[PDB]
RNA sequence: CGCGAAGAACCUUACCUGGUCUUGACAUCCACGGAAGUUUUCAGAGAUGAGAAUGUGCCUUCGGGAACCGUGAGACAGGUGCUGCAUGGCUGUCGUCAGCUCGUGUUGUGAAAUGUUGGGUUAAGUCCCGCAACGAGCGCAACCCUUAUCCUUUGUUGCCAGCGGUCCGGCCGGGAACUCAAAGGAGACUGCCAGUGAUAAACUGGAGGAAGGUGGGGAUGACGUCAAGUCAUCAUGGCCCUUACGACCAGGGCUACACACGUGCUACAAUGGCGCAUACAAAGAGAAGCGACCUCGCGAGAGCAAGCGGACCUCAUAAAGUGCGUCGUAGUCCGGAUUGGAGUCUGCAACUCGACUCCAUGAAGUCGGAAUCGCUAGUAAUCGUGGAUCAGAAUGCCACGGUG
């Protein structure tokens, strides 16, 4: 866990998310940032985040504040073994 | 080893003497515990990623020097350890001999 | 079996460093890349003058390289026109005043290095590797050494199977410590690729 | 007033002569000499896969020893130390002044 | 070994009774090389044993380890597609160290609190012909007779 | 006058002062049952002056340093025997019956390349 | 099969998805234009594109070159692309096993033999005898390092016996005795004695001695064998690609999980767990480093900050041990896996995927089938410590000491 001296969000998204807050909802913003932490300004909003080959869409609601954003876009398919 | 793996690596280095060893005050004495609590360490930490993403220090993987082999280095020469032995059996690194105790 | 190589066996025992610097950790990984530079070039450009060994000193601050030469004219030239064309050009490769002097070998027959590259030398030029290594064995051998073995291996004769062929005649005893034995390795680049030559010089005890 | 040099070499001859050359150097310009004396010896060691490859079980070992000496003059007359910083010192020694 | 004739390591005795025999036993029973640990296993049990079987310290672990003494055992022999149990006469000094072992071996399979309470106990059954010692002795000797026909 | 002795063992060296007197003895400034907790320890520092019977005629002075309980028990008994020997020169031969001039050279062996330990090679398997 | 890898979050990275470049990220050659470097804004995930400040360094023997940047066109660059069955170099292995050969002579039509066999002996083709063989070489042994005893020299940062002082601390004067440091020597040779043995070589035993028969350990790997391994350290013959099999960038992946094997660690408890007190090491490392004392925090750590390129300071309080108390054979006051919460630290950044801390939870496990592995003495077993790699990240590897 990083420290109480400041969660961390990358400054590309979050130009990106305040310059599309007061524009209104629109197609989801696309992004790499997979490392960039959820911030309550973010509720209601819709990420394309990236999975390594495809932007994959999550809507922020209110209980996915704090987490990070790569943690609703898993990397890896599996589906059994026989 | 892939010259164009030896060419990244000079460019990491150049990249980083240029940058950080002084500004390295922005994520120093910036982000320290004082009532600067407001803009002024948000906007610090905001701008560290602005940098290039290398002049990091530990973004070099510190190759050797001959042939630019990324594992079994040695600090104390500079060499991989397959230079190294080849380069102490012939003589070229003074004291260095066999050692048996 | 491979065999421990016969030089650095004996460092310390019979035998002599090639440098004989002191430095503490900060500087050690440099000095050691200097003293590469500059030796890859001395033996890059005195191809043709026969040098055997290069020492390299390093004293409070400069540095003084030593030659082993057995054709000291060339790289002296006139007056020393060229030794100066080295210093100048050494002195900025390890960025520090440079002093090149020129020692002398008597007998090239009696030195691994100058037998070495003489073989390859015939070997790069077509010559039949008897020919070769049975009259580097003999003229060795009437100038006092003691033993000599040398040893080629690797497509001899532009075969297509890799062999390995070594001469010996006299007295090499390997595993004695005390023995002066003088050993060195060259490479030859044929046409059909490469071929290793092995030298083994024996002059003597203690 | 004191002067108290230390001498690192890579091996025992050359340091045993720069050391017996340096104190009777000063011992001719009058002064009392205080050594010399043997330093504990630093011996790094190295452990190097030989292989190119894999067989880790095969490896050598190797060591840097660096000797070590200390002499003190106490009677530093104004003639002894500037003398001091013209001798003719091998190239395998380094030499270390302190006052 | 093939070819050599080996000699014999000293031994140091006792400290507390100077007993040439106990040094070997404490050697028995010490685990991990913790020798100050077996030590007090082997006093406490000791000194427990002579005060339950009246008096004489050491005699009273003496006469106790007579009675579990080997005296033949058998060597497993292969013939020629059968193998037999020869019987063999054991050596002097062979015959302590099974005896001291059992009893070790022995003194630890049971249910008691510590250590020198489960050694104790077993060194007096013993010396009254009952435990589990006593039984491996037997088995022994009654396996070694019903060979004899092979000595 | 004093006699002196330098025995030493595993890893430990210790020198001992032997005086005319009565049974003192001293260890690193503190008494011997001070020092040693291990009772097999006591019984060896006292060994050869049990031998040679002088134990309640000498005052001992012991500094010993290195090494654990029992490499300064041993140093100690052959730094004892070493320094009685400066004493007399008569009974030599007595307590060279007794395995106490013998400097034991015993010493733990290096760890070599490719075993766990002096002589622990890893486990070996065929398939 | 804890192997290359002495350490995959980014990098490493060679792989995948997407976005990008084509004389090129690395080098020489020509032409041309700009001294370089700067210090900043936008767009972009970033590569990269745009743009605004910026400087004009030196000889000019006053034409350019310096060095650096940018553009043009081709010689060429580039390749962790294939072939270890085309090769060099390096390494494993039989095996630290005692063998493997040659010159000359002789025997045989010849391949070949002899020597090198035989009687003894040895760790040894080690040695002595005999002998159509006489000699020699590579191997064995010795020469090298370390350890075990003693002696000479020097005495700080190391030491303190005798002295005096003392705050009880070698801490002060002082001493060179002792431990110790590190240079130079002495010592061990079947040298001496007795017996056996072919008037032999060598064997047993004894003395003396720190050590006795190769004192202990290490380095040292013969001719060759496996077309053994490595074309991804490197070099290299042939083949192949050159708007791509080359180059740059962000994110991912190498950490997947029905299973099977190899090597380890932690346990199943009382020779033990827990709590308090308390002894005794060795070898190492340190400047973009080791970090003391003191204050704060339950803790990891934080704040201030001395000392040290080091026998001086720091890492760094050894742990088994020992004394007292407690638990009382229970899935337990054993076990500490898993999971929730809350944190610190490194680092642009710990979601995938770091280490550690505190609170809580308390899986399996009650000594393990057929079978199988290591070890002959300071060894096995057991307890801790250090180092390399390294921003952080060992139960692995390499070394050190304690009990034994
Ligand atoms: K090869
Ligand atoms: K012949
Ligand atoms: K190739
Ligand atoms: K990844
Ligand atoms: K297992
Ligand atoms: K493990
Ligand atoms: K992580
Ligand atoms: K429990
Ligand atoms: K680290
Ligand atoms: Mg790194
Ligand atoms: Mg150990
Ligand atoms: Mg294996
Ligand atoms: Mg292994
Ligand atoms: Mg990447
Ligand atoms: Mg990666
Ligand atoms: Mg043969
Ligand atoms: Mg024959
Ligand atoms: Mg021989
Ligand atoms: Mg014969
Ligand atoms: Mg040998
Ligand atoms: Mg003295
Ligand atoms: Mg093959
Ligand atoms: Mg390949
Ligand atoms: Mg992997
Ligand atoms: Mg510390
Ligand atoms: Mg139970
Ligand atoms: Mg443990
Ligand atoms: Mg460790």
């Amino acid at each position: 866990r990083s420290l109480k001296k400041g969660p961390f969000i990358d400054l590309h998204l979050l130009k990106k998310v305040e310059k599309a807050v007061e524009s209104g909802d629109k197609k989801p913003l696309r992004t790499w940032s997979r490392r960039s932490t959820i911030f309550p300004n973010m509720i209601g909003l819709t990420i394309a985040v990236h999975n390594g080959r495809q932007h994959v869409p999550v809507f922020v609601t209110d209980e996915m504040v704090g987490h990070k954003l790569g943690e609703f876009a898993p990397t890896r398919t599996y589906r059994g073994h026989a | 080893a892939k010259q164009s793996m030896k060419a990244r690596e000079v460019k990491r280095v150049a990249l980083a003497d240029k940058y950080f060893a002084k500004r390295a005050e922005l994520k120093a004495i910036i982000s320290d515990v004082n009532a600067a609590s407001d803009e002024d360490r948000w906007n610090a930490v905001l701008k560290l990623q602005t940098l290039p993403r290398d002049s990091s220090p530990s973004r070099q993987r510190n190759r050797c020097r001959q042939t630019g082999r990324p594992h079994g280095f040695l600090r104390k020469f500079g060499l991989s350890r397959i230079k190294v032995r080849e380069a102490a059996m012939r003589g070229e690194i003074p004291g260095l001999k066999k050692a048996s105790w | 079996g491979q065999k421990v190589h016969p030089n650095g066996i004996r460092l310390g025992i019979v035998k002599p460093w090639n440098s004989t610097w002191f430095a503490n950790t900060k500087e050690f990984a440099d000095n050691l890349d200097s003293d590469f530079k500059v030796r890859q070039y001395l033996t890059k450009e005195l191809a043709k003058a026969s040098v055997s060994r290069i020492v390299i000193e390093r004293p409070a601050k400069s540095i003084r390289v030593t030659i082993h030469t057995a054709r000291p004219g060339i790289v002296i030239g006139k007056k020393g026109e060229d030794v100066e064309k080295l210093r100048k050009v050494v002195a900025d490769i390890a960025g520090v005043p440079a002093q090149i002097n020129i020692a002398e070998v008597r007998k090239p027959e009696l030195d691994a290095k100058l037998v070495a590259d003489s073989i390859t030398s015939q070997l790069e030029r077509r010559v039949m590797f008897r020919r070769a290594m049975k009259r580097a064995v003999q003229n060795a051998m009437r100038l006092g050494a003691k033993g000599i073995k040398v040893e080629v291996s690797g497509r001899l004769g532009g075969a297509e199977i890799a062999r390995t062929e070594w001469y010996r005649e006299g007295r090499v005893p390997l595993h004695t410590l005390r023995a002066d034995i003088d050993y060195n390795t060259s490479e030859a680049h044929t046409t059909y690729g490469v071929i290793g030559v092995k030298v083994w010089i024996f002059k003597g005890e203690i | 007033q004191r002067i108290r040099i230390r001498l690192k070499a890579f091996d025992h001859r050359l340091i045993d002569q720069a050391t017996a050359e340096i104190v009777e150097t000063a011992k001719r310009t009058g002064a009392q000499v205080r050594g010399p004396i043997p330093l504990p010896t630093r011996k790094e060691r190295f452990t190097v896969l030989i292989s190119p490859h894999v067989n880790k079980d095969a490896r050598d070992q190797y060591e840097i020893r660096t000797h070590l000496r200390l002499v003190d003059i106490v009677e530093p007359t104004e003639k002894t130390v500037d003398a001091l910083m013209r001798l003719d010192l091998a190239a395998g020694v380094d030499v270390q002044i302190s006052l | 070994p093939r070819r050599r004739v080996i000699g014999q390591r000293k031994i140091l005795p006792d400290p507390k009774f100077g007993s040439e025999l106990l040094a070997k036993f404490v050697n028995i029973l010490m685990v991990d090389g913790k020798k100050s640990t077996a030590e007090s296993i082997v006093y406490s049990a000791l000194e427990t044993l002579a005060q339950r079987s009246g008096k004489s310290e050491l005699e009273a672990f003496e006469v106790a380890l007579e009675n579990v003494r080997p005296t033949v055992e058998v060597k497993s022999r292969r013939v020629g597609g059968s193998t037999y149990q020869v019987p063999v006469e054991v050596r002097p000094v062979r015959r302590n160290a099974l005896a001291m072992r059992w009893i070790v071996e022995a003194a630890r399979k049971r249910g008691d609190k510590s250590m020198a309470l489960r050694l104790a106990n077993e060194l007096s059954d013993a010396a009254e012909n009952k435990g589990t010692a006593v039984k491996k002795r037997e088995d022994v000797h009654r396996m070694a007779e019903a060979n004899k026909a092979f000595a | 006058n004093q006699y002196y002795g330098t025995g030493r063992r595993k890893s430990s060296a210790a020198r001992v002062f032997i005086k005319p007197g009565n049974g003192k003895i001293v260890i690193n400034q503190r008494s011997l049952e001070q020092y040693f907790g291990r009772e097999t320890a006591r019984m060896v520092v006292r060994q050869p002056l049990e031998l040679v019977d002088m134990v309640e005629k000498l005052d001992l002075y012991i500094t010993v340093k290195g090494g654990g309980i029992s490499g300064q028990a041993g140093a100690i008994r052959h730094g004892i025997t070493r320094a009685l020997m400066e004493y007399d020169e008569s009974l030599r031969s007595e307590l060279r019956k007794a395995g106490f001039v013998t400097r034991d050279a015993r010493q733990v062996e290096r760890k070599k390349v490719g075993l766990r330990k002096a002589r622990r090679r890893p486990q070996f398997s065929k398939r």
